[PDB]
């Protein structure tokens, strides 16, 4: 899981999670 | 698991998680 | 896991986690 | 495991974690 | 694991951890 | 294990950790 | 492990740790 | 094991640690 | 292990430790 | 084991430690 919290921001995030099973 | 808290200008975060390697 | 916290910042981070199993 | 706290200008962090080597 | 903390800074860090298993 | 605390100008740190050598 | 702490500095460090197992 | 504390201008430290020699 | 501490300095150090096992 | 404390101009130290000779 990922959690992004931006207040006064310009946010550019890429979060990729690949799991076995 | 990725926790990102941004309050600024131009936040570039790249997360790559993988198991099975 | 990774955790990024930026206040008054321009952040450029790349965090890659590759696990056995 | 990567803990990054930035409050400045141009923060470039590169994390590469891998097991199975 | 690695942990970066930058206040009034321009930071350029590369931390790579390769583990047996 | 890498602990980096920067509060200056142009902080270049390179960490390479590996077991199995 | 390595630990870098820079206050009013320009730091250029390269620390490489290669372990048996 | 490397402990580096810098508060100056142009700090160049090179650490190479290896076992299995 | 090595430990470098520089206050008002320009430091140029190279410390390489090669151990049997 | 290398302990270096510098507070001057142009500190050039070269340490080479090795066992197995």
């Amino acid at each position: 899981g990922i959690v992004e919290q931006c207040c006064t921001s310009i946010c550019s995030l890429y979060q990729l999670e690949n799991y076995c099973n | 698991f990725v926790n990102q808290h941004l309050c600024g200008s131009h936040l570039v975060e790249a997360l790559y998680l993988v198991c099975g390697e």
